[PDB]
C-alpha cells in the first residue's frame, strides 16, 4: 500500500478513491509509449468532468509513487490538465492536512518536490498549498524528520522568495511562522546555521516589507521581544 | 524544458487580464518552433481550443492568428476529434462575430479535418447568413474546405449557382463568391458543370469586376483541370479579339501568359493565328507589348514546332521588332531569335538577316537611354543575340561586329552589359578574331580616367573579355593594363576580380602581376597565405608556358621549376586553411595537380632512361627496367585518375564548368595511362574503338575546347604507331613525351569552385552512442542527420536520396556491411542500423554518408563519422562457458 | 527575368563568408 | 640510423636541389621524419614571407589533425631531449624564426604589419600545441612585437587583437615585473587610441567584463575563436593577469566609458551569434554602472536601436527593459529617449521596421513604467519627464502593430510583448 | 467523354511530334507525362491508362535523354563510369517495362510486343555502355552473341507482329541481321549504336479497358513508436492486411517481403486459401507473417512491403515499417 496502517485501521474511502485512481491511470496506460498514452488520456479526461477530476487525483498519486513516474505523471499532468488543477489543488489541500499524519517518507518527500515544482513553475492557488502545508508544522518538536522537512520548505521558499514577494499576505505568514520556529529551535551547529539562515531571511523580509508586516499584528512584537 | 516553458506560458494565459493572455496566444508558435513534439503540441493545442471556447473574441482572433501562423505543425495533432469539437462549439454563439472567428478557425484546420460532414453544413448554413462578416466568413472557410474535400466541392458549387442566380446576393458578395470554384478540380464532370456556371456568370453579368473575376477562377481551373484547356483558351481569344475594354483586355493577356508559362503544348495552330491577328489588329501599346509577350513566352517553347514560311507570326514579329516601343520590339525581336534558332527551314534562313539588324536597331536604342527599363529591354536583346550566335555562327559574326562598334559610343552600364553578352559569345564561340583585342583595349585606354564608381565594375568586365579574346599569351598591351590599374583604380577588389579572371582564362601572368602587387592591401592572415598562394600558382603556370615542341630537356627544367613554384604556394595555401571555410577543393586539387606534374616528371625521366640505361647483357623483357618503369607510371597514373575521380565526388557542392574541368583532368590521365598501355605493355590487347564523332563535341570553353583537341591528336598518335614497331621502341617513348609536352603546352584553368563556393550543404549526422556493448545483444545504432543549406538550398544540384553505408572492422575487417537509401523527407532525415560483433575486443565503427542527386549520380560528400566499440560478454555466460569448456 | 552572360562570375547577390570578410577586409 | 637516414636523404636533395621540395611533400604525406623536412626547408630558403613560416603554419594549423599530433610530438620531444646541444635541427628552425623576428622589428612599417602579425600566430600555434616553452630571449622579442604601435589600420586592429590574445594566452612570457609594467603602459596607450574602431574595441571590452565577472572559462573561449586554435590555458594564469588588469588598467569607470565609446553592431540579429557589445551594455546596466559613473548611455542606445535587421536578437528587450528601469532610480537616472527628432524622425532616411517596432515598445513600456511610478515617485517634479500627447498622436501605432503581425516569427517576443501593451493601454485599438 | 479524347489526342500529338531536335522532344516529353500524371490523379477512371501511357513515354524519354549524353563523342578510355547515366537510364528502363508488362490488367499481346521491344532497346543500351566501358574483346563477343539470341527469341516469339512496327529498331535489325551476325564485336556495337539513335517512336494501341493494381496494407497501419516486445531467438507473429485490386493471379503472383535492418530480406509466400474475395475487381489479404531475431540493444524499425513477382519481383505497394523490440533471454 501507500500509507502506513494495519488490519485494525479504518477502510479510509478517500483512499479507496486513490487505488481506484491508481487503477485507471495505470491500467489505462498499459506501458504503451507516451504518445498513444496521452492521446487516450485526454480523450477520457474530456469525456467528462468527474472523470477529469479522477485522471487528475490518479496522476497526483503517481507523483508521490515513483521518481521516474512521478517524472513522467507531472508531465502528464501539466499537459492534460484543462482548469488549470485548481480544484486538484483543493484535494491536495484536504488530502495533506487529513493524511499527513499516515503519509510515507518517500511519499512525503515525491509531495515536497511536486511543490517545488509548483512553485517554480508559477501555478495559480500554490499560495494556498504553501501555507496548508506550513501549517502542518508542530510548535515545541524536536523531531529529525519534521526540521528536515522545515528545512526542505525553507530552501524552496528562499529560492523563490520573488514568488513570495508578488504573494503579499504569504510574506506576513511566512514571516511570522519563521519567527515562531527561530525562538522554537536552537541546541546544535546545524540549528545554528539554520537559525543565521532564518533570521537573514527574516529580517530581509521585515526591512523590505515593512508596511505588508504592519497587518501581523502585536504578536510581532511578541516575538521580536525574545529574539 | 519544453514541459516546463509550456506550463509557464500556461500561467499567463489563465491570468484572466487580457493583455497576458494574448500574450501567451501568440508566444504559442515560437513554442513550437522550439519543440515540434506532437505530444507537446497537441496538448498546446487542446489548451487553445479550450481558451478560444470559453475566451471572448479578441483571444479567439489571436487563437485564429496563432492557428494560420502554424500551419506546418497542426497535422501531428493526436486528438483531432475532442480539438475540433471544442471549436465547434461556438458555432451555435448568437453573437454573429465569434461565429465568423470560428468559420475562419475550420477554415485554417480545414486541412487535418476534411470530410466532417457538421462542419460542411455549418459552412453551408452561414453562406446564407444576414451579417456581412459571417458571409465573408463563409465563404473563406467554403474555399479552404473545397480546396481540401471533394464532396463538399460540389455541394457548394451547387449552392454557388442557385445564389448566384439569385438576386439576394449583393454584387460585391458576388465578388467574393466566384474564385470558389477554382477548386472544383476535384473531377471532371464537376469541372464541366462549373465550366457551364461560368458561361452563364460572364453572359449574364457583363460588367468589369465579375467578368474580371469570372474569366481569371475559368482561367485557374482549366490550368488545374488540364480536360478544358482548349476551349478555355479559345474563350480568352474570343474575349481578347471581342471585348473593348481595356482592363478585360489586359486580364486576358495575363490569363494567356499563365497559361503559355503553365502548358504551351496544348495550344493550337489557330489560337497562335488568333493571338497574332489579335495583335496586328488591336492599336494600343500596351495591349500590344503584353500579347507579344505572350507569344514571345510561347516562341521559347515548342510552341513554334506545333504551330509549323512567312505567316501571320513571322510578318507580326517583323513589323513589331521596328515598333517604336522598346518592349514591343525586344519581344519582337525575341520572337524572330526563338524562330530562327528553332527551326531551320528556308524562309527562316532568309528572314534571320532581319532579325539581326531589328537587333542592331534596339541596340543603339538602348545604348544611351539610362532607365532600369531601357536596362530590362538591353538585358533581352543581349540574351537573344547570345542565343543567336549560339545558334548561328556566320551571323555571330557580323554580331560580334556590331557590337564592337556600338560599344564604343555606349553608355557605362550598357557597356558592362555589352562586355557580358560579347564574353559569352566569345566563351561559347571559339574564332572571334584576334581584331576584336584592338578595340577592346583601345575602349580600356580611354576608360582608365572616364568615372570612379561605375567605373569599377566596367573594368573588371573589360579586362575579363580581354582575357577571353587572347587565346595566345599576352604583350606589353600587359603592360599597359597594369599600368592603368595602378595609376587609377586604388581598390584591390577590382584588382582581386581582375587577377581571378587572368587565372581562369589562363593569362597566368598577367595574375601573378597582379596578385604580386595586391599583397600588401590584405590585412587578415588567412587571406594574405590565399593571396600568396594565387601568385605562387599563377607563377608555376607562367613557368608551363616556357615548352616548346620537341624540347624534352628543357621541358624537364620547366617542370621541376613549377613544381618547386607549386610546393611553396601549397605550403602557403595550406596555411591559409581555417575552421571557418576550409579550403578543401583547393587543397585537393592543387596536390592533385602536383602529382600529375611530378607524374610528368617521372614519365619524362623513364623516356630519358630508355637511352640512359640500355638493357643488361643477361636479356618484351629485354628492357626490364623500362618495362617495370612503365607498370610502375602506369599504376601511378591510374591512383591519379582514381584520385581525381574522388575528387570529383566529393565536390558535390561544385558548379559545372568545375566538374567538366576535372574531368578533364581525369581524362588527360587516363589518355596517359592508355597511351602507355597500348604503346609498352599490351598493344595486342590494344582494341580501341576510337574512331567515332570524338571531334564533333560542342565544347563549352576554350581550354575545354583545346583539352578534347590534344586528346584527339594523342588518341590518333597512339593508333599509327599501335603495331609499327618493337614495344620499347624511340618512337613510343617519342610520341608519348610528346603527348606529355603537348598536354602541359595550354594553361591550366581554375573555375568557380577554386574561389567562390555556392551550395553550402553538409551532415551533421548525429547519431545514438569509449563505447562498449553486450556480444550477445547485437547493437542497434540510430543514425540521423539534418542537411544544412547556404541561401539557395537546389541552386545547381538537388538531393533527392541520402545514401548510407556503414562498416565495422576490429583491431581499431568489414563484419557488418549494408546499405541504406533515405530521402531528406523535410531536409531531415533518421533510420537505424542493425550490427553484431562476434569477435570480443576493440571494434570502430566506420559510417559512411553518401547523395544521390535527382539525375541518379551518385556523391560521395558526407563525414567520414567513425566511433570505437569494445566487444564484450556477460559474467555468468563466461562463467558458464569455461565451466563447460571439457 | 532572364541572365545575359550565364557563366558571369561577377554576379555578386550570394556572397559567401570568405568573399564576405575578404571584401570588408580591404575596402 | 635516423641521423644516417636523414643524412643520406639531406645529400640526395643537396645532389637534385629541384626535387628537394618533392621529397619535402613526401615526408608530409607519409608522416616520417620531420626533422628531414625542417632541415630539407632551411637549406631550400637559400623579401615577402619566409617559406619555412608558411610550412610550419600549414602543419600546425592544417586539416589533417594526425599532422598537427605527429609534428607537435616531433618538437616536443626535440625540445625536451639533450637541453639546447644545438645537434637537433629543431634549434636552427627556431633560429630562423629569431633572425625573421628581429627582420620585421623596426612603430611598423606600412606592408610589414601582416608578416609580423603571421608570425605571432606561428609562434601561437607553436606555445599552444606544440607545448614549446619559450626561451628568455625568445620572451624578450616576442614582448618587443607585441609593444609594436601599427598604423591603426584594419591590420593594425588584427594585429593588436592578436596581441592582445597573445598576453592573455600565455602569462609566463611576460614574466619579470619591468616587462609587465611595458605591457600595461601599452594596454594603456591601446586605450587611448580611438581609430581602432572602425574589432579591437568589441573582445577588449569583452574581456573586461568576464574578468570583472571572473567567466575566465569565457575569457578561453573567446581567446581560441579569436586566435583560432584550441589551447589549454591554466586560467591560474588568467586570474593572475585578471588582478593587475581590474584593479588597475579596467576599473568599473574606465570600462563604462569604453563601452559608450565603442561602436555598436550594424545589423545584429539572431543569424550572428556569440557575445556581443549589447551583451556588455546590458550587463553594465544590469549592475546601474552608467548612473554611478554619469555617462549618458541613451545615445549608444538610440543608436544602436536604429541599426537592426529582420530577425530579432533576443537580447534587444531586456536591454529596452532594463534601461527603461534604469529612468527610474530615486537620487539620478538615466537620460530617457528625447521627445524630438529620434523619435519622430524614426516614424515617418529610411529606418527598419524592426527599428520602429524596437522604438514602439519602448515608449509602450515607458507609460507602463511611469504609471508604475508615479504611483509612489517620492522624487523630483522632473522624475516623470512624459512624452507629449502630441507625440502619440504621430506614432502609428496600429499600422506597425500590422506590419508586427505580418513578420511575427522573426519577432516572436518583441510581438507578444507588442501585443500585451496594445490590448492593456490600447483597447480600443482592439476591436 | 472530353477527358478521353483529350488524352487521344495528346498521344496523338506526341506521335506526330516526335521528330523535332532533343531539346524539344525532352520538353514535349516531360509536359505530356506531367499531364498524363495529372489526369490520373484528377480521374480516378481512366488512372490505368494514364498510369500505363506514362510509363511508356517515361521510358522513352530515359532512352532519348541517354542517347545525349557526352559519352558518345569522348574516346572508350577517356571515359569514365562515375557520371554516367546510360547504365542507370537502362535499368529505369528495364525496371519500367516490366512494371507495364506485368503490374497493368488487361493489356493485349499488341501492347505486349511494343513493351517488349522498348526492353529490346534497353537491353541494346546497355550492351552500348557495357562495350564502351570495357576492353576485352571476349566478353564484347559474348555479350553480342547473347544480345543476338535475345533478338532472334524476340523476333520468332512475335512472327504474326512484325509487319506492324515499320521503322522500328527490331525491323531494321532484322533487315540487317546477317550483316550483324557476321560482323566484328566493334562494327557490330557501332553499327546497331548508329541505328538505335534513328529508330522511329512506335504507337502504342491503348487498351479498351486497362486498369492499375496496387495494393495497401492496413494492419500495421502507420504503425506507431509501441513496439511489439517480445524474447529473443523465439518468433512473434505480426499480422498482415492489405487491400489488392486489380490483381490478375494474387494467390500466386503475389508475394509478403518483410525487410529486417539489415541485408537479410526474408521473402514470404502467402498461401492460396488465406485469399478471398469479397468483390469483383478486388482482393483481400489476410497473412499471420512470423518474424524473429537476437537481441537487439533498443526497439528498432523493421519495413515490410508487398512484393509482384513474375516469370523476378518488383516493388508492389507503399513500404510499411513496424517498431520492434526483441527483449534479452
Amino acid at each position: 500500500r501507500l500509507l502506513l496502517s494495519t488490519s485494525l485501521d479504518a477502510k479510509d474511502e478517500l483512499e479507496e478513491r486513490l487505488e481506484r485512481c491508481m487503477s485507471i491511470v495505470t491500467s489505462m496506460t498499459a506501458g504503451v509509449s507516451e504518445r498513444e498514452a496521452n492521446d487516450a488520456l485526454n480523450a477520457y479526461v474530456c469525456k467528462g468532468l468527474p472523470q477529469h477530476e479522477e485522471i487528475c487525483l490518479g496522476l497526483f498519486t503517481l507523483i508521490l509513487t515513483e521518481p521516474a513516474q512521478a517524472q513522467k505523471c507531472y508531465r502528464d499532468l501539466a499537459l492534460v490538465s484543462r482548469d488549470g488543477m485548481n480544484i486538484v489543488l483543493n484535494k491536495i489541500n484536504q488530502i495533506l492536512m487529513e493524511k499527513y499524519l499516515k503519509l510515507q517518507d518517500t511519499c512525503r518527500t515525491q509531495l515536497v518536490w511536486l511543490v517545488r515544482e509548483l512553485v517554480k513553475s508559477g501555478v495559480l492557488g500554490a499560495d494556498g498549498v504553501c501555507m496548508t502545508f506550513m501549517k502542518q508544522i508542530a510548535g515545541g518538536d524536536v523531531t529529525a524528520k519534521n526540521i528536515w522537512l522545515a528545512e526542505s520548505v525553507l530552501d524552496i521558499l528562499t529560492e523563490q522568495r520573488e514568488w513570495v514577494l508578488k504573494s503579499s499576505i504569504l510574506i506576513a505568514m511566512a514571516v511570522y511562522t519563521y519567527l515562531r520556529l527561530i525562538v522554537d529551535h536552537h541546541g546544535t551547529a546545524q540549528l545554528q546555521a539554520l537559525r543565521q539562515k532564518e533570521v537573514d531571511f527574516c529580517i530581509s523580509l521585515l526591512r523590505e516589507r515593512f508596511m505588508e508586516c504592519l497587518m501581523i499584528g502585536r504578536d510581532l512584537v511578541r516575538l521580536l521581544q525574545n529574539v | 524544458d519544453a514541459n516546463s516553458a509550456l506550463m509557464e506560458l500556461d500561467k499567463g494565459l489563465r491570468s484572466g487580464k487580457l493583455g497576458e493572455q494574448c500574450e501567451a496566444v501568440v508566444r504559442f508558435p515560437r513554442l513550437f518552433q522550439k519543440y515540434p513534439f506532437p505530444i507537446l503540441i497537441n496538448s498546446a493545442f487542446l489548451k487553445l481550443a479550450d481558451v478560444f471556447r470559453v475566451g471572448n473574441n479578441f483571444l479567439r482572433l489571436c487563437v485564429l492568428k496563432v492557428t494560420q501562423q502554424s500551419e506546418k505543425h497542426l497535422e501531428k495533432i493526436l486528438n483531432v476529434d475532442e480539438f475540433v469539437k471544442r471549436i465547434f462549439s461556438v458555432i451555435h454563439s448568437n453573437d454573429p462575430v465569434a461565429r465568423a472567428i470560428t468559420l475562419r478557425m475550420l477554415g485554417s484546420l480545414a486541412s487535418i479535418i476534411p470530410e466532417r460532414k457538421n462542419a460542411h453544413h455549418s459552412i453551408r448554413q452561414s453562406l446564407d447568413s444576414h451579417d456581412n462578416v459571417e458571409v465573408e466568413a463563409a465563404v473563406f472557410a467554403a474555399a479552404n474546405f473545397s480546396a481540401q474535400s471533394k464532396d463538399f466541392a460540389v455541394g457548394i458549387c451547387n449552392k454557388i449557382s442557385e445564389m448566384i442566380q439569385g438576386l439576394a446576393t449583393p454584387v460585391d458578395l458576388k465578388l467574393k463568391l466566384i474564385p470558389i470554384l477554382q477548386h472544383m478540380h476535384h473531377d471532371a464532370i464537376l469541372a464541366s458543370s462549373a465550366r457551364q456556371l461560368l458561361q452563364q456568370l460572364v453572359t449574364s453579368y457583363p460588367s468589369t469586376k465579375m467578368v474580371i473575376v469570372s474569366l481569371h477562377t475559368f482561367t485557374l481551373l482549366a490550368a488545374s483541370s488540364l480536360v478544358d484547356t482548349p476551349k478555355q483558351i479559345q474563350l480568352l481569344l474570343q474575349y481578347l479579339k471581342n471585348d473593348p475594354r481595356k482592363a478585360v483586355k489586359r486580364l486576358a493577356i495575363q490569363d494567356l501568359k499563365l497559361l503559355a508559362n503553365k502548358t504551351p503544348h496544348t495550344w493550337s495552330r489557330e489560337n497562335i493565328q488568333a493571338l497574332c491577328e489579335c495583335a496586328l489588329q488591336t492599336p494600343y501599346d500596351s495591349l500590344k507589348l503584353g500579347m507579344l509577350s505572350v507569344l514571345s513566352t510561347l516562341s521559347g517553347t515548342i510552341a513554334i514546332k506545333h504551330y509549323f514560311r512567312s505567316s501571320d507570326l513571322v510578318k507580326l514579329a517583323q513589323e513589331c521588332c521596328y515598333h517604336n516601343n522598346r518592349g514591343i520590339a525586344a519581344h519582337g525581336v525575341r520572337v524572330l531569335t526563338n524562330i530562327t534558332v528553332s527551326c531551320q527551314e528556308k524562309d527562316l534562313l532568309a528572314l534571320e538577316q532581319d532579325a539581326v539588324f531589328g537587333l542592331e536597331s534596339l541596340l543603339v536604342l538602348c545604348s544611351q537611354d539610362d532607365s532600369p527599363g531601357a536596362q530590362a529591354t538591353l538585358k533581352i536583346a543581349l540574351n537573344c543575340m547570345v542565343k543567336l550566335a549560339k545558334g548561328r555562327p556566320h551571323l555571330s559574326q557580323s554580331v560580334v561586329e556590331t557590337l564592337l562598334t556600338q560599344l564604343h559610343s555606349a553608355q557605362d552600364a550598357a557597356r558592362i552589359l555589352m562586355c557580358h553578352c560579347l564574353a559569352a559569345i566569345a566563351m561559347q564561340l571559339p574564332v572571334l578574331g584576334d581584331g576584336m583585342l584592338g578595340d577592346l583595349m583601345e575602349l580600356y585606354k580611354v576608360i582608365g580616367r572616364s568615372a570612379t564608381d561605375k567605373q569599377q565594375e566596367l573594368l573588371v568586365s573589360l579586362a575579363t573579355v580581354i582575357f577571353v579574346a587572347s587565346q595566345k599569351a599576352l604583350s606589353v598591351e600587359s603592360k599597359a593594363v597594369i599600368k592603368q590599374q595602378l595609376e587609377s583604380v586604388s581598390n584591390g577588389w577590382t584588382v582581386y576580380r581582375i587577377a581571378r579572371q587572368a587565372s581562369r582564362m589562363g593569362n597566368h601572368d598577367m595574375a601573378k602581376e597582379l596578385y604580386q602587387s595586391l599583397l600588401t592591401q590584405v590585412a587578415s592572415e588567412h587571406f594574405y597565405f590565399w593571396l600568396n598562394s594565387l601568385k605562387e600558382f599563377s607563377h608555376a603556370e607562367q613557368c608551363l608556358t616556357g615548352l616548346q615542341e620537341e624540347n624534352y630537356s628543357s621541358a624537364l627544367s620547366c617542370i621541376a621549376e613549377s613544381l618547386k613554384f607549386y610546393h611553396k604556394g601549397i605550403a602557403s595555401l595550406t596555411a591559409a586553411s581555417t575552421p571557418l571555410n576550409p579550403l578543401s577543393f583547393q587543397c585537393e586539387f592543387v596536390k592533385l595537380r602536383i602529382d600529375l606534374l611530378q607524374a610528368f616528371s617521372q614519365l619524362i625521366c623513364t623516356c630519358n632512361s630508355l637511352k640512359t640505361s640500355p638493357p643488361p647483357a643477361i636479356a618484351l623483357q629485354r628492357c626490364g627496367r623500362i618495362s617495370n618503369q612503365m607498370k610502375q607510371s602506369m599504376e601511378e597514373f591510374r591512383s591519379l585518375a582514381s584520385r581525381y575521380g574522388d575528387l570529383y565526388q566529393a565536390s558535390f557542392d561544385a558548379d559545372s564548368a568545375t566538374l567538366r574541368n576535372v574531368e578533364l583532368q581525369q581524362q588527360s590521365c587516363l589518355l596517359i595511362s592508355h597511351a602507355i598501355e597500348a604503346l609498352i605493355l599490351d598493344p595486342e590487347s590494344a582494341s580501341f574503338q576510337e574512331y567515332g564523332s570524338t571531334g564533333t563535341a560542342h565544347a563549352d570553353s576554350e581550354y575545354e575546347r583545346r583539352m578534347m583537341s590534344v586528346y584527339n591528336h594523342v588518341l590518333e598518335e597512339v593508333e599509327s604507331l599501335n603495331r609499327k614497331y618493337t614495344p620499347v621502341s624511340y618512337m613510343h617513348t617519342a610520341c608519348l613525351c610528346n603527348a606529355i609536352i603537348a598536354l602541359l603546352k595550354v594553361p591550366l584553368s581554375f573555375q568557380r569552385y577554386f574561389f567562390q563556393k555556392l551550395q553550402s550543404t553538409s551532415i551533421k549526422l548525429a547519431l545514438s552512442p569509449p563505447i562498449a556493448v553486450q556480444n550477445n545483444q547485437q547493437l542497434a545504432l540510430k543514425v540521423e542527420g539534418v542537411v544544412q543549406h547556404g541561401s539557395k538550398p537546389g541552386l545547381f544540384r538537388k538531393i533527392q536520396s541520402v545514401c548510407l553505408n556503414v562498416s565495422s572492422t576490429l583491431q581499431s575487417n568489414m563484419t557488418n556491411e549494408m546499405e541504406q537509401r533515405v530521402e531528406p523527407h523535410n531536409d531531415y532525415f533518421s533510420t537505424q542500423f542493425l550490427l553484431n560483433f562476434a569477435i570480443l575486443g576493440t571494434h570502430n565503427i566506420t559510417v559512411e554518408s553518401s547523395v544521390k542527386d535527382a539525375n541518379g549520380i551518385v556523391w560521395k560528400t558526407g563525414p567520414r563519422t567513425t566511433i570505437f566499440v569494445k566487444s564484450l560478454e556477460d559474467p555468468y555466460s563466461q562463467q558458464i562457458r569455461l565451466q563447460q569448456q571439457q | 527575368d532572364v541572365s545575359v552572360w550565364e557563366e558571369n562570375w561577377e554576379d555578386d547577390i550570394v556572397q559567401d563568408d570568405f568573399n564576405q570578410q575578404l571584401r570588408l577586409e580591404m575596402e | 640510423g635516423g641521423r644516417r637516414r636523414t643524412d643520406a636523404l639531406r645529400f640526395l636533395c643537396k645532389m637534385n636541389p629541384s626535387q628537394a621540395l618533392k621529397v619535402r611533400g613526401m615526408v608530409v604525406e607519409e608522416c616520417h621524419l620531420p626533422g628531414l623536412g625542417v632541415a630539407l626547408t632551411l637549406d631550400h630558403t637559400k623579401d615577402g614571407v619566409s617559406d619555412l613560416v608558411c610550412f610550419v603554419s600549414g602543419l600546425l594549423l592544417g586539416t589533417n589533425a594526425k599532422v598537427r599530433t605527429w609534428f607537435g610530438t616531433f618538437i616536443r620531444n626535440g625540445q625536451q631531449r639533450k637541453r639546447e646541444t644545438s645537434s637537433s635541427v629543431l634549434w636552427q628552425m627556431r633560429r630562423q624564426l629569431l633572425l625573421e623576428l628581429m627582420g620585421i622589428l623596426p612603430g611598423l612599417k606600412e606592408e610589414h604589419v601582416v608578416k609580423a602579425s603571421a608570425l605571432l600566430r606561428l609562434y601561437c600555434a607553436l606555445m599552444g600545441i606544440a607545448g614549446l616553452k619559450p626561451t628568455e630571449e625568445e620572451a624578450e622579442q616576442l614582448l618587443q612585437l607585441m609593444t609594436s604601435r601599427p598604423p591603426a589600420t584594419p591590420a593594425g586592429v588584427r594585429f593588436v587583437s592578436l596581441s592582445f590574445c597573445m598576453l592573455l594566452a600565455f602569462s609566463t612570457l611576460v614574466s619579470t615585473p619591468e616587462q609587465e609594467q611595458l605591457m600595461v603602459v601599452w594596454l594603456s596607450w591601446m586605450i587611448k587610441e580611438e581609430a581602432y574602431f572602425e574589432s579591437f574595441g568589441e573582445m577588449l571590452l569583452l574581456v573586461a567584463m568576464y574578468f570583472h565577472s571572473n567567466q575566465l572559462s569565457a575569457i578561453i573561449d573567446l581567446v581560441c575563436s579569436t586566435l583560432g586554435m584550441k589551447i589549454v590555458i591554466k586560467p591560474s594564469s588568467l586570474s593572475r593577469m585578471k588582478t593587475i588588469f581590474t584593479q588597475e588598467i579596467f576599473t568599473e569607470q574606465v570600462v563604462t566609458a569604453h563601452a559608450v565609446r565603442v561602436p555598436v553592431t550594424s545589423n545584429l540579429s539572431a543569424n550572428i551569434t556569440g557575445f556581443l557589445p549589447i551583451h556588455c551594455i546590458y550587463q553594465l546596466l544590469r549592475s546601474r554602472s552608467f548612473t554611478k559613473h554619469k555617462v549618458s548611455i541613451k545615445d549608444w542606445i538610440y543608436r544602436q536601436l536604429c541599426e537592426t535587421s529582420t530577425p530579432l536578437h533576443p537580447q534587444l528587450l531586456p536591454l529596452i527593459d532594463v534601461y527603461i528601469n534604469s529612468i527610474l532610480t530615486p537620487a539620478s537616472k538615466s537620460n530617457p529617449e528625447a521627445t524630438n527628432q529620434p523619435v519622430t524622425e524614426q516614424e515617418i532616411q529610411r529606418f527598419s521596421i524592426t527599428a520602429q517596432l524596437l522604438v514602439l515598445y519602448y515608449i509602450l513600456s515607458y507609460e507602463e513604467a511611469l504609471l508604475a511610478n508615479t504611483k509612489t515617485l517620492a522624487a523630483m517634479q522632473r522624475k516623470p519627464k512624459s512624452y507629449s500627447s502630441s507625440l502619440m498622436d504621430q506614432i502609428p501605432i496600429k499600422f506597425l502593430i500590422r506590419q508586427a503581425q505580418g513578420l511575427q516569427q522573426e519577432l516572436g517576443g518583441l510581438h507578444s510583448a507588442l501585443l500585451r501593451l496594445l490590448a492593456t493601454n490600447y483597447p480600443h485599438l482592439c476591436i | 467523354d472530353p477527358s478521353q479524347q483529350f488524352l487521344q489526342q495528346s498521344l496523338e500529338r506526341v506521335y506526330s511530334l516526335q521528330h523535332l531536335d532533343p531539346q524539344g522532344a525532352q520538353e514535349l516529353l516531360e509536359f505530356t507525362i506531367r499531364d498524363l500524371q495529372r489526369l490520373g490523379e484528377l480521374q480516378s477512371e481512366l488512372a490505368g491508362v494514364a498510369d500505363f501511357s506514362a510509363t511508356y513515354l517515361r521510358c522513352q524519354l530515359l532512352l532519348i535523354k541517354a542517347l545525349q549524353e557526352k559519352l558518345w563523342n569522348v574516346a572508350a578510355p577517356l571515359y569514365l563510369k562515375q557520371s554516367d547515366l546510360a547504365s542507370a537510364a537502362a535499368k529505369q528502363i528495364m525496371e519500367e517495362t516490366y512494371k507495364m508488362e506485368f503490374m497493368y490488367s488487361g493489356v493485349e499481346n499488341k501492347q505486349v510486343v511494343i513493351i517488349h521491344h522498348m526492353r529490346l532497346q534497353a537491353k541494346a543500351l546497355q550492351l552500348i555502355v557495357t562495350a564502351r566501358t570495357t576492353r576485352g574483346l571476349d566478353p564484347l563477343f559474348g555479350m553480342c552473341e547473347k544480345f543476338l539470341q535475345e533478338v532472334d527469341f524476340f523476333q520468332r516469339y512475335f512472327i504474326a507482329d512484325l509487319p506492324h512496327l515499320q521503322d522500328s529498331f527490331v525491323d531494321k535489325l532484322l533487315d540487317l541481321m546477317p550483316r550483324l551476325m557476321t560482323s566484328k564485336p566493334a562494327e557490330v556495337v557501332k553499327i546497331l549504336q548508329t541505328m538505335l539513335r534513328q529508330s522511329a517512336f512506335l504507337h502504342l494501341p491503348l487498351p479498351e479497358q486497362i486498369h492499375k493494381a496496387s495494393a495497401t496494407i492496413i494492419e500495421p497501419a502507420g504503425e506507431s513508436d509501441n513496439p511489439l516486445r517480445f524474447t529473443s531467438g523465439l518468433v512473434v507473429a505480426l499480422d498482415v492486411d492489405a487491400t489488392l485490386e486489380h490483381v490478375q493471379d494474387p494467390q500466386n503472383t503475389v508475394k509478403v517481403q518483410v525487410l529486417y535492418p539489415d541485408g537479410q530480406a526474408q521473402m514470404i509466400h502467402p498461401k492460396p486459401a488465406d485469399f478471398r474475395n469479397p468483390g469483383p475487381g478486388r482482393h483481400r489479404l489476410i497473412t499471420q507473417v512470423y518474424l524473429s531475431h537476437t537481441a537487439w540493444t533498443e526497439a528498432c524499425q523493421v519495413e515490410v512491403r508487398l512484393l509482384l513477382a513474375y516469370n523476378g519481383t518488383i516493388p508492389f505497394s507503399k513500404p510499411v515499417k513496424v517498431y520492434i523490440m526483441p527483449k534479452p533471454a
